[PDB]
């Protein structure tokens, strides 16, 4: 039986750039 | 997707190509991708589809998850890191 | 994230950390976050991003399911457990 | 083979509080 | 949650508490909750905050996934069940 | 290695009733 | 559900019956749902509740993700399909 | 423990038809 644990997390961290047609 | 400074992904333990669940602060979206690890200092770039979920310049909570048994569970500690205005390290705790 | 009174998460088997799924009955709001367990009796705090699909004073339905094998799910018995409005428990059944 | 499958519920608890900009 | 006909949730090799993905028709709505098994002939009843996602009369899928390993894919056969109006089984194919 | 695969469904079926407020 | 060219899901190691995120770039929709082999050439047909998530003609990504041990992840080596207008392959590389 | 990767992706594919009440 297994659970899904919180693993790790990056808190409150600031977008910095945003790309709608990325390719790759 | 979302490219992260790799390292900053290294702090968090992400490794490329693993599924992280982001979640907006400032508007409230959460939806999952995958990391991409970024050359440039600093920087989280949202890319494909997810632009439309977010703004540059918000503040977002990026989580990884995995599946563990019991045994694993009590001795699991998650890596917990909290960023700056810059993305910079300012603390990375192994308790919530 | 969601900080549950210990207490509470404890008859609900839940470990800090654990990933749950909440719904939110008043809103119909669904999404996912993790147990953080609190010291204060019958307290439920929404925090991050999530605080956004809820208000305070709504009723919820907190859930957490597990990857389990036949044998698992043959011998598997849930742990529901009902509370009132001041989240005081009110019943814990093993059946649905 | 392994399904998910409802471990536990907490059925219909109500929210004392909410902190948007929390930390931790 | 949602309450199925057992004797429907069987035909579709549904446990009672397992996960399943539910997709209205008529709205587009799409959300995860767990099998309960009815005692009702061709009832189906979403309850829970879940309600607010649907209405009663819609046409809705339900799905159920398995995380299988290389092997059991190529061994796998799926279990298409088709109702009518009434959820009265028109068909169960083993493929698609 | 394991994935997520189709185990089964039931293909347009009928809401016959709904209940916001259900207890158990 | 998704139709997708037998012939480009081999390419991407997709599997019928394998659940996959879809993501409309057009849009911005985010939604799960299974792969079903397609008969014919660049087909690319969204089926069920999930027509309503899309629009013919819009960009959409599909991705495939798999749960693996850190030896795995280790030697994990992703499929990325890349195609033209008309679904017809440009590249295919084993890398981000 | 397990953790969910990218295993494959088809980038920017374009929907040619969509089936609302497809039956299947």
């Amino acid at each position: 039986m297994t659970f899904e644990m919180l693993y790790s997390k990056i808190h409150r961290a600031t977008i910095t750039d945003a790309n709608l047609n990325y390719i790759g | 997707x979302i490219t992260i400074d790799e390292d900053l992904a290294k702090l968090a333990k992400l490794r490329e190509g693993m599924k992280v669940e982001i979640v907006d602060v400032n508007n409230g979206e959460r939806f999952s991708t995958y990391v991409i690890l970024g050359k440039k200092r600093g920087e989280i770039c949202v890319n494909g589809a997810a632009a439309r979920k977010v703004a540059i310049g918000d503040v977002v909570i990026i989580l990884a998850y995995a599946s563990m048994n019991e045994d694993e569970i009590n001795a699991h500690k998650p890596s917990i890191v909290l960023v700056d205005e810059k993305n910079e390290i300012l603390e990375k705790g192994l308790e919530h």
